[PDB]
């Protein structure tokens, strides 16, 4: 995952490719319970370096709870084009993931937001919580009640 | 005249095409003007290089280097990102004047008599592919 926003142009296709096969061929690995998190991590990331002085130097960033780093283009269309190619996959594999088992992946989105960390900046905009949060309501489904009757 | 001189590079000597202005170097010690005043009735090191000229005037160079340091004082007052070097000159005798030179002295007519191409080629093998970050750096100051 943090290959899939390299700084050339045939590494992230390569990387791209390389993923879409590894979950192919091994499918239990959407309802894991780490790369959500890391993902989810990463794109706050660049949510927050999309607007961080561009004539500032230092483009590096660290990923929190993973040894990473992860560089940035220089113009502002280039970040923007980037971070919205990038929000993509996010819901894909969220929707995915929420098609076959949806209790356990629900049961770790509510542990995801339990964390002290993330409370004081909650009132920021904070994009990994709102994308939760957004992704929790349009792929819910039917209870026990109406889970079996004719339209 | 806020530095103290120390001694003299005795192998430096170099006169320069012309008349003879010859050019020296000089180890010298910053300390500062009041401190240096009071020290004077008594008795941070670097090293600077010396240009003498004989026959020539110093004037109009003076005047344009005051006007370059007053814009260099509103540039950064305002508060904006420019970037000028106003190196110091003075006049002494008629026709004889002291001038300073610039540390790394780089002067662009030798560069292209020794490389005969565009000044981007030499900044690419200096520097390297334009995807660099010395690159963009480069750039940046240069555009300044």
């Amino acid at each position: 995952l943090v290959n899939f926003n390299h700084i050339h142009k045939r590494i992230r296709r390569v990387a791209d490719k390389y993923l879409s096969g590894l979950v192919d061929k091994f499918p239990h690995l959407l309802w894991s319970g780490t790369v959500l998190k890391t993902m989810l991590d990463i794109l706050q990331t660049l949510s927050l370096s999309l607007s961080a002085d561009i004539h500032k130097d230092q483009p590096y960033y660290d990923i929190p709870d993973a040894p990473y780093r992860i560089t940035v283009p220089d113009t502002y269309e280039a970040r923007e084009s980037i971070v919205k190619d990038f929000a993509a996959r996010c819901g894909m594999i969220l929707q995915e993931a929420m098609k076959w088992a949806p209790t356990v992946t629900k049961s770790h989105l509510q542990e995801y937001l339990n964390k002290h960390q993330n409370w004081v900046s909650g009132l920021s905009q904070h994009t990994g919580l709102a994308m939760a949060t957004e992704s929790i309501l349009h792929f819910a489904g039917y209870n026990k009640q109406n889970t079996t009757l004719g339209a | 005249p806020e530095a103290i001189v120390l001694d003299i590079d005795y192998k430096s000597g170099t006169p320069m095409q012309s008349k003879a202005p010859y050019l020296a170097k000089f180890k010298v010690k910053r300390c500062g003007v009041s401190e240096l005043e009071k020290e004077g009735l008594r008795c941070k090191i670097s090293w600077q290089a010396a240009i003498f000229k004989v026959g020539d005037d110093c004037r109009q160079d003076m005047l344009a280097l005051q006007i370059i340091d007053l814009f260099k004082n509103i540039f950064q007052l305002v508060g904006l990102d420019l970037f000028v070097f106003p190196y110091r000159v003075v006049a002494t005798a008629p026709g004889c004047g002291v001038i300073e030179c610039i540390p790394d002295c780089t002067s662009r007519d030798q560069l292209g008599r020794q490389t005969d191409f565009g000044m981007y080629d030499y900044f690419t093998r200096q520097y390297g592919d334009e995807s660099t970050l010395a690159f963009q750096q480069a750039r940046y100051n240069f555009i300044r």
